[PDB]
């Protein structure tokens, strides 16, 4: 069944998460909020707008 | 007897409910074992990255560290401080644990292979996450300690950004799937992994994965260097064990969702052999 | 196949792995195409989204253009003393070109098998739609 | 017990009344207003179910 | 042309009125030199904001309830069609439940009086006018 | 406490030589005696 | 800029066939929406609506069933 | 960007209740047994909204 | 006498092949029962109505099935 | 107990008996509604008595 | 990559649409008999209720 | 000669037990879920939400006819139970 | 989105929690604890806490919370349109673009006022 | 950043290559759209092979 | 109850009960949407309560005076005469065996319908007919955001 | 009037080309000026004729028993996905149309085609299936 | 008839308690610096399962490492009381043992045993990482053994009466 492939992918993702916990530091609360409140949301919205334009072009 | 048979309707029905409860308990035990294995894998990976051998004396080559950890967490006693409401201090762990085990319901292991026919798996997962965040915040607030209050405030601050980021990511993802069920994403991901379309949003996807799992650099509400222990500053034993188990289950479920929605789901990756793969087999 | 046959699902719930039936169907299709291969009226009636000459040109020049582009890319940014990296880039470009050519050829074949699907015999059309050579035995048994 | 329409209308009216019954706290007023808005949304959903109108559900 | 659009436009107008009320200057340049080391707690702006917000909430709830009830009655919220159906009811006597019509009319009238600040609900408007600038009062009167 | 010497470690000439020399009891007991690494059972070199 | 490019492409898609005409410039919605937005409308004059086919009579390919 | 000085400063005026710290000061302490307090410091820090307002480091906890 | 890759392949095979079998057969030991249920799900001749003007009778159909040896 | 308790118990027992008898003896047994009483046999036609 | 993925998704949707067109043709081939059975069920139930009402309100 | 694996290979390989334990636990949970889904219905039934309107109508026709149409077609005046514990309607009002 | 099956699952989850509670009681059966002076006191890194209930925060993220609520409402509004984008039309595209532009303008105005940063 | 002449030439080459790659990607997307349209036409032709029956609506349905 | 935390818990319970009622009426989509929105609002309200009512000591108010003085007779009178139900009836009014509208099915309509999502009415309403209402809602949201910024300033 | 959904669907698909007269009459009787269907009492005669034709067409040839069983298994595994079982359905339809020609086609069967058709919509998925 | 299962239960409990002897993240001076070095990759306390816990309410092993003064003794007593039961105590370093160099200091607690009960002591000043590991191993062995120390006497049926 595909459950084995799903488990392998989830295990890879969990290993990546554990490595990220081991490696990177912890940022500031205000810094992360501002990054979300100024850059990340706008980037996501622009990506969605570009996807909408591409879908319209490709019908 | 024609007159004795009637009085046995619910009497015969009860065994079916008992069997269903037994099956649910078996599923819960399997999920707990999976979570314990995930914790063991995390400890081993952390030791390996730190150039440390890690757990090796817990049984044969330290193969049963998780079972010993769970048993010891059971063993240690817990005392409620007199300065806090015992009712709330106890209800918070029980509510968190009840919400924690419910994550197994909104999970699919294959095509139409699910415990329930929930067409809004994403909504159910979001509700579970919101309940877990509320439980953490309440545990922080009920502790009546400044450190726990700061931890709860930081967790709430994370949640608002987490909620917005998750909603935007789902909306951008639902723009292709057009369904709140998890099967639709994997159905159209058999050609290529969904990360290909979101190639430029790979950094934001990784950020969301690290935030949905409450890992660094979104490791707030833990603040080991900053605010010592997290919402469990005064909570220990079974409360801390339940909180950690819920965190691990949430991480596992978020990784499963991320795989099912972005990394090709449970379909084998054919993107590498795309240059040699055919499109249509015309006779 | 990424999309599979347009007339049926590749393997819906049961995966069929019979090569004898596929070979018989291919032979029957070849025999049907050869029986009216000299029919000028049938030849003119056959229409495809892509011409055979254009399809052949695409399939024969796509690897060449891709290889040239890969060589130019390796010259532009890659150092020429990295044999592994240069060969990998060139092979990837050639594989992309081959994929483009294969897509063009598959499109031409599908158009030939679909835009002319109305001229097929009844049993031949049944075999093409169902993927089973048992629909038309006389064109493949002998 | 009571029919759904009657229950919903009586609940809306009782919530409107109870909005004044409790003490005068701004936070309590805001919570009561949120509850009343949710009850209004529920009533609109029930009405759209009763009459099968797209605008009612909108 | 319909009570839904009217309700949306009225809610927008109420939001604009609240925003304009929030735009009132809290401090002014005065020659009052004796109050430099003492605090004067003025609650006029807060009272105006609270009263406006609560009245707007109540009026919006009433108008929404009225619209929801009217839609179920005839199936439409437009201007002419509603009047035609209501006049037809007086001639066909299909719906004799005058209680529901009286309740809908009472809800609409109460909502309109509350939004307009009509008597006997007048202390709200009295307090509203008592804590605003003269130009703001002029604008509010012209709008209402 | 099972599988002191794994199949990968047991699939070496060193394991066979040690088992033939010191016996099964000594071969198994070394893994329980001074377990440092599964690949370091009886030494790192696989020749003996 | 993406929106402008998409609009330009849609405007240039007029040379494409009617099925290949831009969906923005040529709507294609469900049968219910088609019946609701084109009933008793004199601008289009879509003719009758075959209840068997759930499509307007003037609509191309209406009622095309198996022979 | 635009000027945001007022959003960063909040001085206290004589007998001005508005200008005072109109909030219960979270007099939390970075006491000895803290992972980041180095063990021998009790930094009583008046923090307002997780931002330290005043500092009083109780030292000498390890004075030998 | 064994390569590092050759020895490592044994553990990988032990981890993969049993896992592959378990994934391919989630319903262990009940496959025969499932096959029997599927066979009983195939209706027989009497359970269905047969047209009066049928090319082959029941006995002829059985003989032809035996000759062609269809698994069914 | 008491006379009222006895009356209530009798009424509840009669209600349970009547409901069960109606569900069992007076019902088209086309749907599996009585576990351990309705049969689990696999049906082939649309209407099969359970 | 975003453009190519959007195009591929569009192509997959078109292929699914063709498959759905074939399925719709099959369903329309199967439309009449089910509709006839459902109409027979609806009309048979109508006769019994109509007769009961006629005997009742008479 | 020494046939030991590479140092990075061994360093990564000192996780195989935990990885295999996690895989076994996940396989057990997945098999339990699959058995629960399959045993009641003798198959893995597709969700009605993943089926079109025609498919959904075709799937539930037999169940609807058996559970509702049959009792409604052969109703009796005394058939209804004296209590309120009857079968609820297909649409809850 | 849930059913009586989900309700019974919640009941079984509660049963599992009761089993866990029984296990906790069994584990606690093997321990003995002596009451201490500060045994039930607040843990504040070794000293008695100077507050019991007066733990108040500055709440510097009020504007952030309000903007989050507004953005959630806007996203919920946008969701139904994208849920059935396959039947998009010219008017639908115009409305979606207008909604996107409005959300972007709101975000920019929030950023333009420096309201996305904490204040004293 | 006072980059060298070689770095400037490399940057110019990279910009030209990026522009060319963008143009090529757009052309490939247009070609893919045309191919999809052709495939859709072929599929419609295949589907409408034996579905050419057109029964007029009965006169019982009024205008 | 006057305790703000208990009031919030009761509001959350009422919202959950309303969602359950909506699910009972087979309206699960709107139930889930309302549940999510209410959960977010409840999180914000809990943050505010920790901000403004950390102690939780509610005002010393007694409900007996107001309840006995006006509230009880007013509630009795209001519930006594208010009845806006014209023709709504209970489900147990008639035997379900006399109803057959849920058994009829439109096979041709199903064969002519390609809808696979329940959001079709929502799209057709908030995108086709009530587009003016949607634009008004967007403008109102922008104006409210501006007003909130001005209020914060 | 005693058939399951899948069996009745298979029988009607087989008779889709055989019940043309009654089907066309009923469809014409089903015509209306709006998408709302007409009252079922309007076409009692046409519906009765269609049902009679379906009952008369449900009797298949003996050679179609195996094909019908295979189609039933495919539909049950697919929970009634007709397009995914097009090959078996088409074969059964050809068998019902001509049992003799279908028997001759079955004479030229392959070894793989002579094995039991085991359908599993989980391990095997298909290619770009919306009904999945 | 309750000791039969209890003995296996006691053994399992002892194994579990030894497997999760989490040291308290509470260090003061050079002895604590050595203890932190004993948490390094080279000295794998994770091999024995020692993971530092910041909260006394969730800690089991109190690693008293450093010098105790008059300004820290009440805090140490409060932490010891706040430590969740069961608890073990190990005093590493001479200062934590008996003051060490500051044994004659006016600002020295003059011994950690006079403030909180101590189960084990380490001699070195600073003790080596190996010395701390040996002390931890001895404490773990004692804790595993102390659970069933044969306090109860065996009856004539070889049953603890
Ligand atoms: S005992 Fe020695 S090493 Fe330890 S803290 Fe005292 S002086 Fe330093």
């Amino acid at each position: 069944m595909p459950y084995f492939v799903l488990l392998f992918k989830i295990l890879i993702f969990c290993v990546v998460a554990i490595a990220t916990r081991g490696t990177l530091p912890r940022y500031r609360f205000d810094q992360f909020t501002q990054l979300n409140w100024k850059h990340f949301i706008y980037i996501w919205l622009g990506f969605l707008v570009f996807n909408l334009c591409f879908v319209t072009f490709f019908i | 007897g024609f007159w004795i048979a009637p009085l046995f309707v619910n009497i015969l029905s009860l065994p079916l409910y008992l069997v269903m409860l037994v099956y649910n308990i078996v599923c819960m035990l399997l999920i707990t074992l999976v979570i314990a294995s995930i914790t063991l894998i995390e400890r081993k990976v952390l030791s390996l990255v730190q150039r440390r051998v890690g757990p090796h004396y817990v049984g044969y080559r330290g193969r049963l560290q998780y079972i010993a950890d769970a048993l010891k967490l059971f063993i240690k006693g817990i005392v409620v401080p007199e300065g806090s409401n015992k009712f709330w201090f106890v209800a918070i762990p029980s509510a968190a644990g009840a919400i924690c085990y419910t994550f197994w319901i909104n999970s699919m292991w294959g095509p139409s292979v699910s415990i329930f026919d929930l067409e809004y798996n994403l909504v159910y997962a979001t509700i579970l996450s919101i309940l877990f965040s509320f439980c953490i915040m309440l545990t922080g607030y009920f502790s009546k300690s400044k450190y726990a209050f700061m931890a709860s405030i930081r967790c709430a601050i994370l949640m608002l950004n987490i909620e917005i980021f998750l909603g935007l990511l789902v909306i951008n993802l639902i723009f292709i799937s057009e369904s709140f069920c998890f099967s639709v994403f994997v159905i159209y991901q058999e050609i290529i992994w969904l990360i290909f379309i979101f190639f430029g949003v790979s950094g934001l996807i990784f950020i969301t994965f690290l935030l949905e799992t409450n890992r660094a650099p979104f490791d707030l509400a833990e603040a080991e260097s900053e605010l010592v222990t997290g919402y469990s500053v005064e909570y220990g034993g079974f409360y801390f064990a339940l909180y950690y188990l819920g965190e691990y289950f949430h991480l596992f479920f978020f990784s499963m969702v991320i795989s099912i929605v972005l990394f090709g789901g449970w379909e084998l990756p054919n993107f590498l052999y795309l240059f040699l793969l055919n499109d249509f087999n015309i006779l | 196949t990424n999309f599979g046959s347009p007339f049926r699902n590749t393997d819906s719930g049961i995966v069929i792995r019979d090569p004898e039936n596929e070979k018989r169907l291919k032979l029957a299709f070849q025999n049907f195409w050869k029986s009216k291969q000299e029919d000028k009226e049938f030849q003119a009636q056959i229409k495809t989204a892509v011409s055979k000459d254009t399809v052949n040109f695409m399939f024969y020049a796509s690897p060449l253009f891709g290889a040239l582009l890969g060589k130019t890319y390796i010259d532009m940014f890659c150092n020429p003393r990295y044999f592994y990296f240069r060969a990998f880039t060139l092979s990837m470009f050639a594989l992309a070109g081959y994929c483009v050519g294969n897509g063009f050829r598959n499109r031409y074949e599908h158009s030939l098998y679909t835009r002319n699907y109305h001229l097929f015999p009844k049993d031949l059309q049944d075999a093409l739609v169902n993927g089973d050579a048992r629909y038309c035995i006389s064109w493949w048994k002998q | 017990m009571l029919t759904w329409i009657s229950f919903w209308s009586l609940i809306f009216w009782l919530i409107l009344i109870i909005l004044v019954l409790k003490p005068k706290n701004f936070i309590s007023i805001l919570f009561m207003s949120e509850l009343t808005w949710l009850a209004l949304y529920c009533l609109s959903l029930l009405f759209g179910a009763i009459y099968c109108d797209i605008t009612l559900l909108s | 042309n319909t009570l839904f659009t009217f309700f949306f436009l009225i809610e927008l107008v109420s939001c604009a009125i609240f925003y304009k009320f929030i735009v009132s200057k809290i401090s002014f340049k005065n020659s009052n030199y004796k109050d430099n080391y003492f605090s004067i707690f003025s609650k006029n702006y807060l009272n105006v904001l609270f009263y406006q917000y609560w009245s707007s909430f109540f009026s919006s709830v009433m108008i929404g309830f009225c619209i929801i009830y009217l839609f179920s009655l005839t199936g439409s919220t437009e201007w002419s069609i509603i009047n035609f159906i209501v006049a037809s009811n007086n001639q066909i006597n299909y719906y004799t439940n005058n209680i529901t019509l009286l309740f809908i009319c009472l809800t609409l009238i109460i909502g309109f009086i509350i939004k307009l600040g009509i008597a006997p609900i007048q202390l709200y408007k009295i307090e509203i006018y008592k804590g605003l600038p003269f130009l703001s009062i002029f604008f509010y009167t012209t709008f209402y | 406490g099972l599988w002191s010497w794994t199949i990968n470690q047991m699939l070496t000439p060193k394991f066979w030589v040690h088992l033939r020399r010191e016996g099964f009891i000594k071969t198994w007991t070394r893994g329980h005696k001074a377990s440092r690494h599964a690949h370091y059972v009886g030494g790192n070199r696989t020749d003996g | 800029f993406c929106l402008l490019f998409v609009l330009a492409d849609a405007w240039g898609r007029e040379k494409y066939a009617q099925p290949y005409k831009s969906q923005i410039l040529h709507g294609r919605q469900p049968f219910g929406h088609t019946f609701v937005q084109n009933y008793r409308n004199q601008a289009t004059d879509l003719g009758r609506w075959n209840h068997n086919f759930a499509c307007y009579e003037k609509q191309p390919g209406c009622g095309r069933d198996f022979d | 960007m635009n000027r945001s000085i007022f959003q960063l400063w909040k001085p206290e005026s004589p007998r001005s209740n508005v200008n005072s710290k109109q909030i219960k000061t979270m007099n939390v302490n970075f006491g000895p047994q803290h992972p980041a307090a180095h063990g021998v410091l009790r930094l009583i820090l008046q923090l307002n909204g997780e931002i330290a307002e005043r500092f009083d480091p109780h030292i000498g906890l390890l004075h030998r | 006498n064994l390569p590092w890759f050759v020895r490592w392949g044994t553990d990988v095979a032990l981890f993969f092949i049993p896992a592959y079998t378990f994934a391919n057969y989630p319903t262990t030991f009940f496959v025969f029962a499932a096959e029997k249920r599927r066979q009983r799900r195939r209706k027989d001749f009497s359970d269905v109505k047969l047209r009066d003007d049928a090319a082959f009778s029941v006995d002829q159909v059985k003989q032809l099935q035996t000759k062609l040896h269809l698994k069914q | 107990v008491g006379p009222l308790n006895i009356v209530f118990a009798g009424v509840a027992f009669l209600m349970f008996y009547e409901n069960n008898y109606k569900k069992l003896y007076l019902n088209p047994r086309y749907s599996y509604t009585m576990p351990y009483l309705q049969s689990a046999k696999i049906t082939k036609n649309l209407y099969e008595k359970l | 990559l975003q453009m190519w993925g959007v195009g591929k998704i569009i192509e997959i949707k078109k292929f699914m649409k063709r498959r759905d067109i074939e399925l719709k043709g099959l369903q329309r081939k199967a439309a009449p008999f089910m509709q006839s059975m459902n109409d027979v069920r609806h009309l048979a139930l109508r006769e019994r209720n109509d007769m009961l009402y006629n005997e009742l309100l008479s | 000669v020494n046939t030991a694996y590479p140092t990075p290979l061994k360093t990564i390989l000192k996780t195989t037990p935990a990885f295999v334990v996690y895989f076994v636990f996940g396989l057990g949970f997945s098999t339990v879920i699959y058995d629960v889904v399959y045993h009641p219905k003798d198959r893995i039934e597709r969700f009605y939400f993943r089926s079109s309107k025609f498919e959904r109508l075709s799937r539930k026709r037999d169940e609807k006819l058996r559970h509702y149409f049959k009792p409604a077609i052969e109703w009796q005046p005394w058939y209804n139970t004296s209590t309120n514990n009857n079968t609820r309607p297909l649409l809850r009002y | 989105m849930g059913d009586a099956v989900v309700i019974h699952l919640i009941q079984n989850v509660l049963i599992f929690g009761i089993i866990f509670w029984l296990l906790t009681w069994g584990a606690e059966y093997f321990y003995t604890v002596k009451q201490q002076l500060t045994k039930k006191q607040f843990y504040e890194c070794g000293f008695k806490s100077i507050s019991e209930l007066n733990i108040q925060i500055n709440f510097n993220f009020f504007m952030l919370a309000v903007f989050l609520i507004l953005y959630d409402v806007e996203f919920t509004f946008l969701f139904p349109v994208l849920f059935n984008f396959s039947m998009f039309s010219t008017t639908e595209l115009f409305l979606a673009f207008f909604f996107i532009f409005l959300i972007l303008v709101s975000l920019l105005y929030d950023w333009l006022n420096n309201v996305l940063s904490w204040s004293a | 950043l006072k980059h060298s002449a070689t770095v400037l030439r490399e940057i110019k080459k990279d910009t030209i290559m990026m522009i060319l790659f963008i143009i090529g990607g757009f052309t490939y997307c247009y070609h893919m759209r045309e191919t999809r349209f052709q495939l859709d036409d072929d599929f419609n032709e295949y589907v409408n092979t034996n579905k050419q029956t057109f029964r007029p609506i009965p006169d019982h349905v009024k205008l | 109850n006057n305790n703000l935390y208990y009031i919030l818990l009761y509001i959350f319970l009422e919202i959950v009960f309303f969602g359950l009622f909506l699910c009972l009426y087979q309206l699960e989509l709107f139930t889930g949407f309302l549940w999510v929105a209410e959960f977010a609002i409840v999180f914000i309200a809990v943050v505010l309560l920790f901000y403004l009512n950390i102690d939780g000591l509610h005002l010393k108010y007694n409900h007996n005076i107001n309840n006995v003085l006006y509230y009880t007779p007013s509630l009795v009178l209001f519930l006594i005469f208010f009845n806006i139900d014209y023709f709504s009836e209970l489900e147990l009014f008639l035997p379900l065996e006399l109803s057959f509208i849920d058994i009829y099915d439109d096979y041709y309509e199903g064969f002519n319908n390609s809808i696979m999502n329940d959001f079709t009415p929502l799209t057709l309403s908030y995108y086709s007919i009530n587009s003016a209402e949607f634009i008004i809602i967007g403008l109102l949201l922008l104006l409210g955001s501006v007003a909130c910024v001005n209020l914060y300033k | 009037m005693n058939t399951k959904s899948f069996e009745v669907l298979i029988h009607s698909q087989y008779a889709f080309d055989v019940c043309r007269e009654q089907v066309y009459n009923f469809e014409d009787c089903r015509q209306t000026d709006t998408p709302l269907p007409k009252d079922p009492i309007h076409c009692k005669a046409q519906a009765k004729e269609v049902l009679s034709c379906y009952k008369e067409a449900e009797k298949m040839d003996p050679i179609c028993l195996s094909s019908f069983n295979d189609s039933r298994e495919c539909m049950f595994k697919s929970d009634g996905n007709l397009y995914n079982c097009k090959t078996w359905i088409n074969q059964y339809v050809t068998c019902q149309k001509n049992p003799a020609a279908f028997a001759e086609f079955l004479e030229a069967s392959t070894a793989e085609q002579l094995k039991s058709k085991k359908f599993d919509f989980v391990k095997n998925r298909g290619h770009s299936d919306k009904y999945l | 008839r309750v000791d039969y299962i209890v003995t296996p239960i006691n053994a399992v409990v002892s194994w579990a308690r030894q497997g999760s002897f989490w040291p308290l993240t509470f260090g003061l001076a050079c002895c604590a610096v050595e203890m932190m070095h004993a948490t390094v990759s080279r000295y794998d306390f994770d091999r024995f399962g020692v993971i530092f816990r910041a909260t006394p309410r969730q800690a089991d092993l109190i690693l008293v490492a450093g010098t105790l003064t008059n300004k820290m003794a009440p805090g140490l007593r409060r932490l010891y009381e706040q430590t969740l039961d069961p608890k073990w105590v190990l005093s590493m370093g001479s200062c934590a043992n008996g003051g060490g160099y500051y044994h004659y200091s006016y600002s020295v607690v003059r011994g950690c045993n006079r403030i909180i009960p101590v189960d084990i002591y380490v001699p070195g000043c600073p003790p080596t990482a190996e010395a701390l590991m040996f002390g931890v191993l001895q404490l773990q062995k004692s804790l595993y053994r102390q659970i069933n120390e044969g306090e109860k006497k065996y009856n004539k049926k070889d049953l603890t009466y």
